């Protein structure tokens, strides 16, 4: 029974490393999203 | 090899926002202004003949 | 957009990849504490007294044994030490075995 | 880069949870040994009686 217990919590902290490595690989992915820096410069130089 | 590629896109992100901030120049400073002048005439033989 | 998304398919091979690390980190535990449990077993066996000692001769028979654990209790007993002393197989020695 | 932060945050909690699974997994054997030697001496006693 005891050994069934710690199998059970090797098997939930498998599944969470699983989970946090996911994040983790989805949180690099999240640098690829589009970010702009681009038509705002235009309008501060004539602004100028 | 994920990283490298992530710097060229954003990389050619810039870019692209640099395409698109000369094409904001044309919208105002090409077109706003040519109509602001054009516009700013009211023919001005308005003007004249009053 | 393509770059995107060979960035998170690359990104999901590498928590995936992740994954099957600290998975063969349990394995690597696993057959780490196998090997300290062999090895102990091993080394306690080679501490054995292969029936040398005349107490290790009491380990034959069951009698026996009761006579060896009392003799161990006399042994952790100072007390029951000095007046009780091991049996003359033990204590006693003959000269020859015909004797 | 703050999703690169809580990238760190995660990989540092990716490693605690290697730590204690390698501790379970540690106990996990230490019990199996447990086992394996209460159920020796069961097979020797049934056995013997």
């Amino acid at each position: 029974s005891r050994l069934k217990e710690i199998d059970g919590r090797l098997k939930s902290t498998k599944n969470e490393m699983r989970k946090t490595n996911f994040r983790m690989t989805e949180l690099k992915m999240n640098v690829g999203k589009v970010v702009d820096t681009g038509i705002l410069n235009s309008k501060i130089n004539e602004r100028k | 090899k994920n990283d490298d590629i992530n710097r060229e896109a954003h990389q050619l992100n810039e870019i692209r926002k640099k395409y698109t901030m000369r094409k904001s120049t044309i919208e105002t400073l090409r077109e706003k202004l040519d109509q602001l002048k054009r516009e700013a005439r009211k023919d001005v033989s308005q003007k004249i003949k009053d | 957009e393509d770059i995107d998304i060979k960035r998170k398919e690359i990104i999901n091979k590498e928590g995936e990849i992740r994954d099957l690390i600290s998975e063969i980190d349990a394995k690597a535990n696993a057959i780490n504490h196998e090997m300290r449990s062999i090895q102990r077993q091993a080394e306690s066996k080679t501490k054995s007294l292969t029936t040398t000692d005349k107490i290790g001769i009491l380990n034959q028979d069951q009698d026996l044994k009761e006579v060896r654990d009392a003799v161990l209790m006399v042994r952790e007993h100072p007390e029951m030490k000095d007046k009780i002393l091991e049996p003359p197989i033990m204590t006693v020695s003959a000269i020859n075995a015909q004797f | 880069d703050q999703m690169r932060q809580e990238l760190e945050q995660l990989e540092k909690a990716n490693e605690k949870l290697r730590e204690v699974n390698n501790s379970l997994v540690v106990s996990l054997q230490d019990v199996k040994n447990e086992e394996r030697d209460i159920q020796h001496e069961r097979e020797s006693e049934l056995r013997t009686i």
